[PDB]
């Protein structure tokens, strides 16, 4: 629905799969690095009409596993699912649907791991 | 031309014509509605089912990934008295190299 | 469960005249993925009772859903033929791989 | 480099060729929870009562 | 630019007296990545005319080579033993895998 791009929708998996391949090597222990590297993915995301985020400045608990657990479906469901060549060649209704999905999936994860 | 020189009969089964150096295979499997049971995938739309002639690469232009092939079994069913068979198969279709696939939509 | 191949572009070709230095070019590369979802099956009981009192049916219900396997197997191969239709290309395997091309007829039937 | 924004990345791949796509190196390494022995079979006297009672 | 390690979690004992069914359970599961990402780096060069006109050094600097490379080596290794103990265990492999060890003894005065 919100993923209409032509060429932007690209550019959007490979940042997506970017981050799911710099965060998730990170995983152990997150610090200020890898937070760094969410808020620039999502300004990133908020400048081409993805919601909005709050800046963030710490971490808090056991939502870390939630958090790289969304950093992999979204590089799944981006690249191969809906942008690539997978059981639908163009990105439709529901393939956009599903990857706005997977995007706020990831950014409640982000805002519930986030201080 | 001759398919049988004797008696009185035309012999004539609806295969492939080669037309413009293209064999034109036919195709009784073409779909109309959304009830595949690969479903959520393979719906069919409305405009869909008018594409009713596909030029491809028998080579390059799509790939059948699977992770079990066709399997007949039959197991015994011992608390419910039944030779019960199952027959099944799971696999993934995929477009590779779209841009070798010409479609034909007819408008009626 | 998800199986890949790998794209790749091309590059062009130039002329080098006597002296003139050579100048390199780049090539862009991507991926695809098929991953497998569902599962097709059918699935038919026989009683033992049924089974004692009649000759074997096993044989042609295997061959009929062969057949109807078969069958869903094309299906399935032009559904994702025609549903690839309007599939754009990258930018950057332009040269290479090109936008799926449509083509419209208008055909009085009756 | 010499050859510095004309590179072709192996599997690098996107506009700019600057997106990490590789495949993950996976040696059946799984690895899971440590092994503990059972000590209390010396520690208290064993007996069967297996098919009797 | 990648290398996986597969992860896994343990089982609950349950119990069953005389007739009840038993109740089954999942095992959770996860991953990890490692990603190279630069190289490392030592490059001297030696114009013709000072190898032509002094003797050979070149063992000595390949000893220093290897001396720089073994330090950054050790020193590589021991950051990353010192980073890793505020890693929190995710949730769903509690049991199997507890948090990283970073015990604060604050009596250095030294």
């Amino acid at each position: 629905a919100a993923k209409a791009k032509d060429k932007q929708y690209e550019i959007v998996g490979k940042a997506q799969n970017l981050l799911k391949q710099v965060q998730p090597l990170y995983n152990v222990g997150f610090s200020t690095t890898a937070l760094d590297l969410l808020n620039a993915y999502f300004t990133y995301m908020q400048a081409q009409g993805f919601a909005t985020t709050r800046a963030g400045t710490g971490f808090v608990s056991d939502g870390a596993k939630l958090a790289r657990l969304d950093n992999m479906l979204d590089q799944v469901s981006k690249t191969g699912y809906v942008v690539l060549t997978g059981t639908g060649a163009p990105i439709g209704e529901t393939s956009g649907t599903a990857f706005d999905t997977s995007f706020t999936a990831l950014r409640a994860a982000f805002l519930a791991a986030t201080t | 031309k001759d398919w049988g020189d004797a008696n009185a009969n035309g012999y004539k089964e609806r295969r492939a014509v080669l037309m413009n150096g293209i064999p034109v295979v036919e195709c009784t499997e073409f779909p109309d509605a959304g009830t595949h049971p690969l479903g959520s995938a393979y719906t069919v739309t409305a405009d869909d089912a008018k594409c009713r002639m596909v030029t491809f690469s028998k080579s390059r232009t799509l790939v059948t990934v699977e992770a079990k092939p066709f399997t007949s079994r039959i197991w015994d069913d011992e608390q419910n008295f039944a030779n019960v068979l199952d027959c099944y198969a799971m696999y993934q279709v995929g477009e590779r190299r779209p841009d070798t696939a010409a479609v034909v939509k007819f408008n009626e | 469960n998800t199986y890949r191949i790998d794209r790749l572009n091309t590059s062009s070709v130039k002329g080098r005249t006597s002296g003139v230095a050579l100048e390199p070019t780049p090539v862009r590369n991507d991926k695809m993925l098929i991953v497998v979802d569902t599962v097709l099956y059918i699935r038919n009981p026989i009683d033992y009772q049924d089974d004692w009192t009649a000759p074997d049916f096993l044989t042609e219900m295997g061959q009929n859903n062969g057949s109807e396997f078969a069958e869903v197997f094309d299906q399935a191969h032009l559904i994702q033929l025609i549903k690839g239709r309007s599939w754009v290309a990258p930018a950057h395997l332009k040269p290479a791989f090109s936008d799926g091309i449509e083509i419209e007829a208008t055909i009085d039937s009756d | 480099t010499d050859y510095a924004g004309n590179l072709t990345r192996p599997h690098w791949g996107g506009a700019a060729s600057d997106v990490d796509i590789h495949l993950e190196v996976y040696q059946n390494e799984v690895d899971t929870r440590f092994q503990y022995q059972a000590m209390f079979l010396g520690l208290s006297s064993q007996r069967s009562v297996a098919d009797r009672s």
